[PDB]
């Protein structure tokens, strides 16, 4: 899972 | 600030609360970008990725920027302008993020990079609009991008920025 941040 | 600013902000807090109760993955399963073409007509997903946040820190940092930069656009350029910026960046920054690293991502920071981009260039080309971004910040927004390159959504951030600059450009020459 990547955070947009 | 204005209705679009607060709404969004209620939307994010509602969805975060649900992630606390249900768990990240169960909200992810319904709100994330489609991971399977079968799912392609579940049109909410092209936007809803933007409401999901993965920690108190994630959400607060995002809503802060959103309230400051979104509030500015809503008040000087109106409610419709914020909606459009929001819908295009959310759609295009998800699109690019999904290509870079797959469907498992969320947060408002793609929309926020577009807001950073739009507010800066529009502050530069049309000071008459009465929005602007301090210098100290775009360079910071730029250096937040390189650390993500080396668990940030990196394609959401650059695509968001690109969308922001483009629309500002098209909006200033008008």
């Amino acid at each position: 899972v990547r955070m947009a941040a | 600030a204005g209705p679009v600013t607060w709404v969004m902000m209620i939307a994010c807090v509602v969805v975060f609360i649900a992630m606390q109760i249900l768990g990240d993955q169960e909200v992810m399963l319904w709100l994330a970008w489609p991971f399977d073409p079968t799912l392609k007509f579940e049109f909410w997903r092209y936007f809803t990725h933007a409401l999901m946040h993965f920690s108190l820190m994630h959400i607060l940092f995002n809503l802060l920027w959103w309230w400051y930069l979104g509030g500015a656009v809503e008040k000087r350029l109106g409610s419709g302008k914020l909606i459009v910026i929001t819908l295009i960046s959310a759609l295009l920054s998800g699109y690019v993020q999904q290509k870079f690293s797959g469907p498992w991502f969320g947060g408002l920071s793609g929309v926020v990079f577009a807001l950073m981009g739009y507010v800066w260039l529009r502050g530069e080309r049309d000071p008459q609009s009465g929005i602007y971004l301090q210098r100290g910040l775009i360079i910071f927004a730029l250096i937040w991008i390189v650390a993500g390159w080396f668990s940030m959504a990196n394609g959401a951030h650059i695509a968001g920025l690109a969308v922001g600059l483009a629309m500002a450009f098209v909006d200033s020459l008008n």
